[PDB]
């Protein structure tokens, strides 16, 4: 509501600026989604964005969003499909509202929305209408079938809203030439699913000539519809259960006889399952038809008639009998599945292609087993929580009735495994997450008997492999977080026992080779790849030496086989970053990559202006590529003898590019480049050419005259960390008058009303005073010059109790502590300057200054008490 | 309230029999309450019918492709028999107790319990009930006695009659029963036209299934009943505007010979030929043919009306309408008459008299046309006249659910009603501002010049808008006509020529070109004699074009001007050459036709190529052939893109195929190397591979190089299938 | 089984599809001819749930593909076949090219003609990817399912049809050995084996609302119109219920597998076209007899109407098809002679269903009579039992 109150602001006085919002504006939503991607109840963060969108337009602030828009759009559309719940459809559908202009991508959900709610209907009605005196002619909009499907279904006269019709007419008749101009012969006949096709039961009545059969369960569509619906009467809900309670029961209740001499016979079958090579009878016998989709129709009933119940049990007020049935259902269905495994043992021990028996015409709980755990990848994660209790009570009863046999390994898992493997391969956000939680509860009761881990080795690794790879950025990272956590534990329990370079036979050899071949795609894929690599190398013996020796054979070719000027560098020099993740091992192909060096020289020497720079995503990748190139060039010089003596100082040419990185002027680039050149480069040599000079002197002329800015002053600041004697220390005192030149009182005249933070000279002045934090240590003239100019500004600012310079004071007294305490005792009279320190000393950066003044206090407590007869008014001061 | 609903119905439930055939009769007669606005208590009636259902608890059947056996497959693999005896692992024994005890408790199910369940389910379950009555209500008809069944069938048709009083009102109540009655396996003995009028009550198409079923169902009860059911369904398929059933059904229901022959002759659109065929059908219907029924007159009757309605001669149709016109006089009021009072008496007569919104549409129409004609007299009741659209909407939710072409008309008028009120302010402000504005009206005029229907839609429709357009264009003239002599549209509202020239292309298309003469005659007396309407009219007169061609030369000799563009006339000159070469006069025609394009600087140029190629088709000698082909493909290079230029290339490709090793024609092709064919030339490309493989790939190498250049990925996939096979067959 | 992990069965994602990129144009969505690829679709991400289904004659593997559009235009997979493909690719080109002109006319497009032959892309010289999606079945599936709705072994009919035929040779000595027996056997077929209206039966349970069966009536004429005009004008001869796939939600008809100058489908060895009676019993007695003739007549008139458009287009296909047939030998005039000789032959055969000249026949008689002639149970019994015409 604060933000909602904040939202109404520039609406309420549009003379009060949107320029107030304008810089924080386009920053906000992009971070908001970024935080929404990061959040742990993000629909809230989504809920703000609508409202913040919900009051704009007619105050011309279009041009700000003109970079931002497709990022929002493409993600929203991808979210829009992914929503898959309820309001988030409509909310994302309401988020289709935007400020005007273009894009058919917006046109895709419109018809999805223009009947997705009554609610939206007025809005998008304006949209296509306004989309229909200008270049609004060439509309090829072929979802026009479904657009026709909604729009004619929209028009309904009754008491419907008299305007709601009145738009719809003005819509439809506006294009009569386009009315049926692509209307189609109807192409959804679309009927007779087995959500419909019930059967009959031989009922009875008190007038009847015979046991007149009555068709049970026509209500299934509505019986599904009523129960899952929120607003049910509890009686109505209970009946929706109770009607379904007879129903899927009766799908096998008539077949639910309790066999008497089968418990020994299944124990005999347990001995017969303990037997193997159990050959079958001599049959080349017959077989009827199937048309097993009609059986799957009957299955998809019992699929849905079951998956309803788990999706009903987790709902409140009726879980009690539900789980009891569900326990009893598992009590029946698993036992029949064991008989079905024995039936699958009768349906086993085939030899070679001759014949078999294959009896027909029954049903079994195999798909019924296969369904509901694969249906645990749903919404309402209490149903996902009961899905944990499934595979628990499954593997409970699995070891209860067959133990830890390989026949017991045959009995339950591979059904649940391969589906969970295939579900891991699947392509929905909500579908994929249900596998991953399933993988964990699997991993508890499977690591004991890890022959399935021997079975699923290159399998389940490859399942993890795409899982981080393929899943899109719509998801919150918690699935990707739950990914690597089980996965490191997976590569743990895999590589927990074999720890030599000796047990390297087949499966882990194939698995690690994919892990090596994965190392090249997404940075989040790239990042935990090395983390899984350098840790798996760290334990179990064979380090990144041995493992990336196999990768050294694997990465000797594509480091030059898919060449540069193509093969996009982020993954590509990510492989060199993987070779930089192999550079901590001794052998990383640690010389002879002059093809990799010289092309990357041209990759950085590709100019950021008047060049391939006219074509936010291209900006982000050119940020990413230049950062990757600046890292890989710097690591190449930093690599052991790879470019330290190769061509002499390749680092200095990389420092020339690092100087060009300083002119590249991106702070996020400059922070990486400064910290790489500080924390990973060490060169102390000479570059006295104009390359140092045309960076050095024009940047100060850029700040003093061209006012350029916050990166530009920070470039020469980081140069002052780097280039020792960036000479003429008085140029900063000349910059100080130049800072005074840029801080004439016209900005103070501009300061009448406006926020001083928004004062870009004050934004310049903060950066200017940030620079003299690390001036050469003759900051004695700094004590004379700036402090007066700060106070003379501050009274001209009419400011108190809060400074722009809270840090530049804090660094300067830290660095200059001797003239600090000197001038402090030397300025022992005046209160205003004293308070300026008294605030700044409260600021905690300089800490030795405080104890120094704590020493000087008892000196000054005398010295002012000495100074007691001085003025009798300033004495009171 | 759940208890209040249940107990009040229970009081009705216990105070009843358990005798279904009585109770169904007690349902079918012995309460016939309306409860009309919501629902039936067919819910409660099925419960009342379940009052006679036994409260049993067995309820089984064997057809779900039933489940696993308890012990059969546990006794079907008999090899390795342990069969242990008092040596049970307790995990086997404890589990075997529980699920059998779980089998002992859980399977408790009754039929009356589910009957209780589905009832409260049906408390909020509409579509289940539509499933529900179709389930039970046929099976109740089994246990019924034959005599009372005939009485119940009367009682059911009487039960069809009693909500035929109750106006219950796309949600099915009757239709709920009706389709539940439709699959009752032919137990509806008279109700042929009874269903026919019942069809427009609500939900057409569920009924029409029952009707076409009886016409196949073999019953001789009357051949009249065979004829009657034939009549009623012949209405309903025509009632839903479905054409091919109607001209389909009667042509397979014919008696007279021209009746069969005319029916096909009309439905294809050969409307003039049907009229004479119906005429001799009528003269023979002045008959000795005794058994003629009301079809053969009335089918012949409105056929005369439709033939009158179609082309022209509306005055003679008004002469036909004089002693006639149930509303054809009001359709003759649709013929152009701006006499306000005479229509007003007609309108008030017409407004006195579920179809005909066109009544209320016309009632608005002249009243709108009058209100602005009193120049800025009114517009407010025209906004009240938008309520006519509000009634007009009630149609488009009555009968269909899909887009049955009932819509295809009902949209076309729903287009107009807005176009009227669109014009209304557009009229009044024009009356205001004339009392700049030439441009502002040129917006809404070009807009209504734009919003024009589909070019193959319906001849009646495209006429009816062309009518309503010019009537506004009259008032458009009628404001412009005094004001320019009042001052002294720079010169001439030439607007309706666009409605004229368009209908001309439509008339040549929809194939009755007599009205194309009738429209072109009306074009004569007009202002705006300057070049712009002249360039439209020469485009109109060429669209208006042996005896007809020599009159075109007679049109060439003295008519409008020779100051205008000669390319249009040279197109007529080469078409006169195309008429001249139609008489096989090749050389005089083509040289004029080559000169006609040479003055023009192209559809004639391709046609003159095509004529010279038709001359090449007649002349297998290459001399005419290579002369035509380089000219024609270059004329095809002159031909427009985004057309059937592809087939023009295709014959040219066939002609390049048809070269049969002539020689030197490709040098003519390479010199006349043409601009971009590629995206149009993209479809014949796999063929273009094989001939370039076969022979003479000179310009074909010139063609395909640029082709793969700007078309990757379509060149790629097939040729990767192809060229890898090609050299492997070559080697 | 029916499905397995497709691209997961590849480690391609880290060696070659570690260069998965470039988001290629939708496969063959330039073949459905238009001007230029304005907004032609781009394939984005292969679905992983591949399906492999096996029909009565063959097997098919299926591959969904949800693209940058985002809807599964699931092209299916055909294992390598023979130069019939190089023929059938050429033919499917040809009948496409007229279909836009079929839309160009008035009453065809006002009644929705739309010839509708599907797309199919070969990618290797080996492998052929047809654009076959789910839920489009063919009749022999139903025809066996009809027999297997019962216990009726269709071979047991085929043996019994063969049984009485050799029994005709034995007891007495008739001269119309085929004719009396096929009159007897088709009756005996309609006695004990497949009667008609099985086709009416199965498809009536197929939709759920009868207006959709009434819809399913309306389409199933309109496609099966075009099979006839495809049959006669190509002079196709072999039609079998495992060669006409029908669209069980839309209603189209997908038909695969389709001197005297080596007449390779030039003359037709039995006279009529396909009008099978169980299919006729589902055809809807009035309305298909109402529509389909009116359909083919409209097809007859409008397509033949414009200037040489049949001809120059047939100049493409026929001059090709003969050069294929003679290679199955060439000549510079004799081909062009046999071109124009056959070109006149088909165009006159096109005009055989042409018109009535001055005396008004009610229909196109050669349509109207052959409507009876294909309906005629003699000429229907006259052909072989290959086409399962007992059904």
């Amino acid at each position: 509501r604060l933000f909602k109150l904040s939202f109404m602001s520039v609406n309420l006085f549009p003379n009060i600026n949107e320029v107030v919002l304008l810089p924080h504006l386009n920053d906000l939503i992009l971070n908001s989604l970024k935080y929404s991607t990061t959040a742990e109840e993000p629909l809230v963060y989504f809920y703000l964005i609508r409202t913040l969108f919900r009051s704009i337009g007619g105050g011309r602030f279009e041009n700000l969003y003109r970079s931002i828009k497709p990022i929002l759009q493409v993600l929203l559309q991808s979210l829009n499909q992914m929503i898959l719940l309820p309001h988030e459809r409509e909310l994302y559908v309401e988020l289709c509202i935007t400020v005007p202009v273009y894009l058919p991508f917006l046109m895709k959900p419109l018809v999805f929305a223009l009947q997705q709610y009554p609610d939206l209907v007025s809005q998008g009605l304006r949209t296509l209408e306004l989309c229909i005196a200008e270049y609004f002619d060439p509309i090829i909009e072929p979802v026009i079938d479904d657009v026709s499907k909604a729009l004619f279904n929209l028009l309904q006269p009754q008491p419907f809203n008299h305007a709601i019709s009145h738009n719809v007419v003005r819509i439809l008749g506006k294009l009569g030439g386009r009315n049926r101009q692509f209307l189609k012969p109807p192409t959804d006949l679309t009927e007779k699913t087995e959500l419909d096709i019930d059967a009959i039961a031989d009922f009875k009545i008190n007038g009847m000539p015979e046991d007149v059969p009555l068709s049970v369960t026509p209500g299934i569509q509505s019986a599904l519809n009523i129960l899952q619906s929120y607003k049910s009467d509890i009686h109505y809900r209970k009946s929706a259960y109770k009607y379904l309670t007879c129903v899927l029961l009766l799908m096998t209740k008539s077949s639910a006889e309790f066999p008497t001499n089968y418990t020994e016979l299944l124990k005999t079958a347990v001995n017969s399952i303990k037997l193997e090579r159990i050959g079958i009878e001599k049959n080349f016998d017959l077989e009827p038809t199937v048309n097993k989709r009609d059986y799957s129709n009957q299955e998809n009933l019992f699929l849905r008639l079951l998956e309803s119940v788990f999706y009903a049990t987790s709902i409140k007020e009726l879980k009690d009998d539900a789980m009891d049935l569900l326990n009893n259902l598992l009590d029946h269905f698993c036992l029949l599945q064991v008989n079905t495994t024995l039936l699958n043992k009768r349906n086993y021990n085939g030899t070679f292609n001759i014949d078999l028996k294959n009896p027909n015409f029954m049903l079994d709980s195999s798909l019924i087993l296969d369904a509901i755990p694969f249906a645990l990848s749903y919404y309402i994660p209490e149903v996902r929580e009961v899905g944990v209790l499934a595979y628990k009570r499954i593997y409970e009863k699995s070891c209860l009735i067959y133990g830890e046999e390989l026949a017991l390994s045959h009995s339950f898992i591979p059904e649940l495994a391969k589906q969970f493997i295939h579900l891991c391969y699947d392509e929905t956000y909500y579908n994929k997450r249900g596998g991953v939680l399933g993988i964990k509860v699997l991993i508890d009761n499977v690591k004991s008997s890890s022959v399935f881990l021997k079975k699923y080795q290159y399998n389940l690794a490859n399942g993890l492999l795409f899982v981080l790879k393929d899943t899109q950025s719509e998801a919150p990272s918690a699935i990707t977080d739950s990914a690597e956590k089980l996965l490191i534990d997976l590569l743990s329990i895999t590589f927990a026992d074999v720890k030599e370079e000796d047990l390297g036979n087949k499966v882990l050899e194939n698995t690690l080779t994919d892990i090596v071949c994965e190392l090249s795609a997404n940075p989040k894929v790239r990042n935990a790849c090395q983390k899984s690599l350098h840790t798996i190398s760290n334990l179990t013996g064979i380090p990144i030496v041995k493992l990336m020796d196999h990768s050294k054979q694997f990465l000797l070719s594509p480091i030059f086989a898919k060449p540069l000027r193509a093969l996009p560098f982020t993954m590509q020099i990510g492989n060199v970053d993987a070779i930089t993740f192999c550079l901590s091992l001794p052998n990383t192909f640690l010389t002879f990559n002059e093809e990799l060096f010289r092309l990357l020289q041209e990759s950085i020497v590709l100019a950021d202006a008047e060049d391939e720079s006219l074509s936010y995503s291209t900006s982000e990748q050119l940020v990413q590529l230049r950062i990757a190139c600046i890292k890989l060039l710097a690591i190449a010089l930093k690599n052991e003898e790879f470019a330290t003596a190769q061509q002499g100082n390749i680092r200095i040419r990389i420092l020339a590019v690092f100087f060009k990185t300083m002119l590249k002027t991106s702070p996020e680039i400059i922070n990486t480049t400064y910290e790489a050149l500080k924390g990973s480069l060490a060169e102390n040599s000479k570059l006295p050419k104009e390359l140092l000079q045309n960076g050095l002197k024009p940047l100060l002329m850029n700040l003093s005259d061209h006012q350029k800015t916050v990166p530009g002053l920070d470039a020469l600041s980081k140069l002052l960390e780097l280039l020792i004697a960036y000479f003429k220390v008085e140029i900063g005192r000349k910059l100080l008058d130049h800072l005074t030149a840029w801080c004439r009182v016209e900005v103070l005249d501009t300061l009448f009303g406006q926020d001083l933070a928004e004062q870009m000279p004050t934004k310049i002045i903060v950066s200017i005073i940030n620079i003299f934090h690390l001036l050469p240590p003759q900051a004695d003239m700094f004590l004379n010059d700036l402090l007066l100019k700060v106070m003379l500004l501050e009274r001209k600012l009419r400011l108190q109790l809060d400074s722009p310079f809270r840090t530049p004071l804090a660094r300067y007294l830290n660095r200059f502590h001797n003239p600090v305490t000197e001038y402090f005792k030397k300025n022992m009279t005046l209160r205003q300057l004293v308070l300026f320190m008294c605030n700044i000393v409260q600021r905690p950066e300089a800490k030795e200054l405080a104890e120094d003044f704590e020493k000087e206090l008892d000196n000054f407590y005398d010295f002012y008490i000495s100074n007691i007869p001085k003025n009798q008014v300033r004495v009171v001061s | 309230d759940i208890g209040i609903r249940k107990r009040f119905m229970t009081i009705l439930d216990n105070s009843l029999e358990r005798d279904i055939k009585e109770r169904l009769y007690y349902v079918i007669r012995d309460q016939n309450w309306e409860f009309i606005a919501d629902y039936p208590w067919l819910n409660q009636a099925l419960q009342l019918l379940y009052g006679s259902f036994n409260r049993e608890k067995e309820l089984s059947l064997k057809n779900i492709y039933c489940l696993s056996p308890p012990s059969i497959l546990q006794e079907y693999l008999p090899e390795n028999a342990e069969m242990v005896t008092e040596v049970n692992d307790l995990e086997l024994s404890n589990f075997v107790k529980g699920h059998i005890a779980s089998m002992q408790g859980l399977c408790r199910i009754i039929s009356s319990d589910f009957i209780d369940s589905l009832i409260e389910i049906f408390y909020q379950d509409p579509k289940a009930i539509h499933r529900a009555w179709v389930t039970l209500f046929p099976q109740v008809y089994k246990s019924i006695p034959k005599n009372e069944k005939y009485g119940f069938v009367r009682s059911i048709i009487t039960l069809l009659s009693k909500p035929y009083h109750t106006r219950q009102i796309r949600t099915n109540v009757i239709n709920m029963l009706l389709d539940s009655i439709s699959k009752i396996e032919s137990l509806e003995l008279p109700p042929h036209l009874v269903k026919y009028l019942a069809i427009s009550y609500n939900a057409w198409y569920q009924s029409i299934n029952i009707l076409e079923s009886i016409q196949s169902n073999t019953s001789i009860d009357n051949t009249k009943i065979i004829e009657a059911n034939e009549d009623a369904l012949l209405e309903l398929y025509v009632n839903l505007q479905e054409e091919d059933m109607f001209y389909g059904l009667w042509r397979r229901r014919a008696k007279y010979t021209e009746t069969n022959i005319g029916l096909s002759y009309e439905q294809i659109g050969l409307w003039d030929k049907a009229q004479q065929l119906y005429e001799v059908a009528q003269v023979k219907a002045r008959s000795g043919a005794l058994p003629y029924s009301q079809s053969e007159y009335a089918l012949w009757e409105d056929n005369w009306i439709q033939c009158a309605e179609k082309l022209q001669h509306w005055d003679v149709l008004t002469e036909l309408a004089k002693h006639e016109g149930f509303t054809d006089l009001l359709l003759e009021c649709g013929w152009r008459v701006a006499d306000w009072n005479s229509d007003r008496d007609a309108l008030e007569q017409s407004v006195k008299s579920v179809p005909t919104p066109r009544r209320q549409m016309f009632k608005t129409f002249l009243a709108l046309q009058n209100f602005a004609e009193s120049r800025k007299g009114d517009q407010e009741v025209r906004k009240l006249c938008d309520e006519g659209i509000q009634l007009s909407l009630i149609k488009w939710v009555s009968l269909p659910i899909r887009y049955t072409p009932a819509h295809k008309w009902l949209l076309h008028g729903f287009q107009q009603y807005m176009e009227f009120l669109e014009a209304t302010q557009i009229y009044a402000n024009l009356h205001t501002t004339t009392v700049s504005k030439a441009q502002e009206i040129k917006r809404i005029l070009q807009a209504w010049r734009d919003r024009l229907p589909n070019t193959w839609d319906d001849v009646n429709m495209w006429n009816d808008l062309v009518t309503w357009r010019q009537h506004a264009f009259q008032v458009i003239n009628n404001a412009y006509l005094p004001l320019i002599p009042a001052l002294q549209a720079y010169r001439g509202y030439h607007e309706i020529a666009w409605v004229i020239n368009r209908f001309a292309h439509v008339a040549r298309k929809h194939n009755m070109p007599d009205v194309c003469i009738s429209q072109l005659a009306r074009i004569y007396t007009l202002p705006n004699i300057e070049i712009q309407e002249a360039f439209l009219k020469l485009r109109e007169q060429a669209k208006c074009h042996m005896n007809e061609l020599t009159t075109g030369l007679d049109v060439i000799s003295n008519t409008n001007l020779v100051y205008f563009g000669t390319v249009q006339k040279a197109e007529f000159f080469t078409l006169k050459g195309m008429f001249l070469s139609k008489l096989r006069a090749y050389e005089e025609a083509n040289q004029a036709f080559a000169t006609a394009v040479q003055i023009d600087l192209a559809k004639a140029w391709a046609q003159w190529g095509f004529f010279n190629d038709r001359r090449l088709s007649e002349e297998p000698n290459n001399i005419s052939f290579a002369s035509n082909a380089i000219s024609c493909y270059l004329q095809a290079a002159g031909l427009y893109k985004n057309s059937k230029i592809r087939e023009l290339l295709c014959r040219i490709l066939w002609l390049i195929s048809i070269d049969d090793a002539s020689g030197m024609l490709t040098n003519a092709f390479d010199s006349f190397r043409g601009e971009i064919p590629v995206w149009y030339w993209i479809t014949f490309i796999p063929q273009l591979l094989t001939s370039l493989s076969h022979k003479e790939a000179n310009m074909v190498r010139h063609i395909l190089i640029r082709i793969a250049k700007s078309y990757p990925q379509a060149l790629h996939f097939q040729l990767r299938t192809t060229k890898e096979d090609f050299a492997v067959i070559q080697r | 089984s029916k499905k397995e992990n497709l691209e997961v069965l590849c480690p391609h994602l880290s060696n070659f599809h570690h260069q998965k990129f470039e988001d290629i144009e939708i496969p063959g969505q330039y073949l459905l001819n238009k001007d230029n690829n304005v907004h032609f679709i781009k394939i984005a991400r292969f679905l992983p749930t591949v399906d492999f289904v096996r029909g009565t004659h063959s097997s098919y593997r299926r591959l969904m593909i949800r693209g940058h559009d985002g809807s599964v235009h699931s092209f299916a997979v055909q294992y390598p076949a023979v130069r019939h493909s190089r023929r059938e690719e050429r033919m499917f080109q040809l009948y496409r090219l007229f279909n836009k002109s079929l839309s160009k006319n008035v009453e065809t497009r006002r009644r929705s003609i739309q010839f509708n032959l599907p797309i199919a892309i070969p990618l290797s010289p080996q492998v052929r990817i047809m654009n076959d999606s789910v839920s489009f079945t063919t009749l022999h599936e139903i025809h066996n399912e009809f027999c297997k709705k019962k216990g009726f072994d269709p071979d047991d009919i085929q043996d019994f049809m063969a049984d009485k035929l050799n029994a005709a040779h034995d007891d007495a000595l008739p001269a119309p050995d085929m004719t009396i027996l096929k009159v007897e056997i088709f009756n005996s077929i309609q006695t004990m084996f497949v009667p008609s209206n099985v086709l009416k039966d199965h498809f009536t349970s197929l939709f759920t609302q009868f207006e959709d069966f009434w819809l399913f009536r309306k389409q199933f004429a309109s496609q099966y119109s075009s099979f006839v005009f495809m049959s006669y004008m190509m002079m196709i001869n072999n039609r079998t219920p495992h060669k006409i796939h029908v669209d069980k939600t839309s209603g189209n008809v997908f038909t695969l597998e389709m001197p005297p100058d080596s007449p390779i489908f030039h003359n037709n060895e039995p006279v009529p076209f396909r009008l099978t009676p169980n299919i006729q019993s589902l055809i809807g007695d009035s309305a298909l007899e109402g529509i389909f003739a009116v359909n083919l007549f409209t097809i007859s008139r409008a397509l033949i109407e414009p200037d040489n458009e049949l001809n120059t287009y047939l100049a493409l296909f026929i001059r090709d098809e003969i050069i294929s047939w003679f290679s199955n030998i060439i000549e510079n005039p004799q081909l062009r002679e046999m071109v124009q000789t056959n070109v006149d032959l088909i165009i006159r055969k096109v005009a055989q269903l042409g018109h009535l000249n001055s005396t008004p026949t009610v229909t196109t008689q050669f349509i109207l009579d052959c409507i009876g002639s294909a309906v005629s149970p003699r000429n229907l019994a006259r052909t072989d039992v290959n086409f399962m015409p007992w059904f």
